[PDB]
């Protein structure tokens, strides 16, 4: 649908780190976000272009537990369209969510994941994570960083899956407030 | 080591 397509065009970029291929969401200005396990370095390949990462901060919850979200500042020639207003104030569930994926290997894809329900605790590959949500869809490898959306709202970042189920880190507006 | 932030 319209919102999704626009989001892909204006905000979602194919990326590559030493950990592999990832989908990346640009939020505003030169601020972007990745799944923590992508482990961005001093630099990253964005659309086949070697870009400098200026800042990299990993998000943890009130008790210091991993949220699986890394916020990076980019050395870039342009600014991302500002979508903070499409991100809810509170981590929000959803009904018929589209998972937007875009890596060099899985380009410009819209995956129908169904209902997104509140999960919470998640053992992601041996690393404890909080503030996760879940969808019943056979999610596969290479989809991490994928953007979960529904009716104009950007609500989560795909971080992993167990074969029958997919999991995303929830998105709150507060994660992205100015600098 | 990573720079952290409580959110």
């Amino acid at each position: 649908l319209d919102f999704a397509l626009s989001l892909l065009r204006r905000n979602i970029r194919q990326v590559q780190t030493d950990q592999g291929h990832f989908t990346m969401l640009g939020v505003r200005d030169r601020l972007a976000v990745l799944p923590r396990h992508s482990q961005p370095g001093k630099t990253i390949w964005i659309e086949h272009k070697l870009v400098n990462v200026l800042d990299a901060v990993e998000l943890v919850d009130e008790q210091g537990v991993n949220l699986e979200l890394t916020l990076i500042t980019l050395d870039t020639n342009e600014k991302f369209r500002d979508i903070t207003k499409f991100i809810p104030e509170n981590i929000s569930t959803a009904s018929d969510a589209t998972l937007v994926i875009n890596t060099e290997h899985m380009p410009s894809m819209f995956v129908p994941v169904g209902d997104v329900v509140q999960y919470g605790f998640l053992n992601l590959s041996g690393k404890p994570t909080h503030r996760t949500m879940m969808y019943n869809f056979p999610t596969k490898a290479g989809q991490a960083g994928g953007v979960v959306t529904s009716v104009g709202k950007v609500i989560g970042i795909h971080i992993g899956g167990n074969g029958r189920q997919g999991f995303c880190a929830g998105l709150k507006r507060s994660y992205f407030a100015s600098e | 080591k990573p720079v952290l932030r409580t959110a």
